């Protein structure tokens, strides 16, 4: 799935 | 009476990061690395992490991140590299960032992008397809050094080593990690990953393309064990 991270932009968390 | 080492990085971030512009900024900046300078895993609660010697199994990432704190100015956090793993190549527009060696050792390739066509002729190798071809963009590879938690910390801005990718060398490695600002993809400060192309001495101009979120790299949060940032 995408987040929006504060820490490494638009990340694929999987 | 004496706040934490910790939550002292936090607070002079704060002041640091509220661009080169501002009056005050260098000398902030140059508390702040001090800072940086004398922290130590220990100081966080994270004991080194060691090699298993196991392979990583599919369902585990290669990269965790420990959360301290955020703001609008900066995040301020710690992340853990398991062995054998790289975070790619990736660029931070528009941002500061500083990093701090926890334990292990890392190789950071230090990079930026030239801001011209590809010449017809040039050829790569994997060869690329002709979209790649059309997309790829000159950079410049600065540097390409192996850090521990004696060599203090490294900066990158939004014109210079804004480019980096982070090896774990020989086992396990964690950095400490500011960014300034954070990222914001609504505000259109995401990060971009790339691949520095071999066609077929620092600083050399190399080639860049842009590419996706490699498949066998992400990163998921776990809790952090350290002094607590309050404020
Ligand atoms: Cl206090
Ligand atoms: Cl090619
Ligand atoms: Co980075």
């Amino acid at each position: 799935y995408i987040v929006k991270t504060f820490w490494s932009g638009s990340h694929r968390q999987c | 009476n004496m706040a934490s080492l910790i939550q002292r990085i936090a607070r002079q971030a704060s002041l640091t990061f509220r661009a080169p512009m501002q009056p005050g900024f260098p000398e902030n900046l140059s508390k702040l690395k001090s800072l940086l300078t004398q922290l130590r895993a220990e100081d966080l609660n994270i004991a080194p992490r060691k090699a298993t010697l196991q392979p990583l199994p599919p369902n585990l990432p290669p990269v965790t991140y420990m959360h301290i704190y955020e703001t609008d100015g900066f995040s301020l956090g710690v992340f853990l590299l398991k062995s054998g793993t790289s975070i790619p190549l990736h660029d931070h527009p528009g941002m500061h960032g500083m990093l701090k060696v926890l334990y292990g050792t890392v190789r950071i390739s230090c990079m930026d992008k030239l801001d011209r066509a590809l010449p017809p002729e040039q050829q790569f190798e994997p060869p690329l397809q002709p979209r790649e071809r059309e997309a790829v963009r000159p950079g410049v590879l600065r540097s390409r050094a192996e850090y521990t938690e004696a060599s203090g910390p490294c900066i990158l801005t939004p014109h210079r080593d804004n480019l980096h990718q982070i090896d774990a060398v020989e086992g396990p490695a964690a950095f400490l990690d500011i960014l300034a600002p954070p990222y914001d993809p609504d505000d259109g400060r995401d990060c971009h990953y790339y691949r520095v192309l071999e066609p077929v001495d620092l600083p050399r101009e190399v080639w860049l393309l842009e590419t996706p979120q490699a498949d066998d790299f992400w990163c998921e949060g776990e809790p952090y064990p350290g002094p607590k940032v309050f404020p």
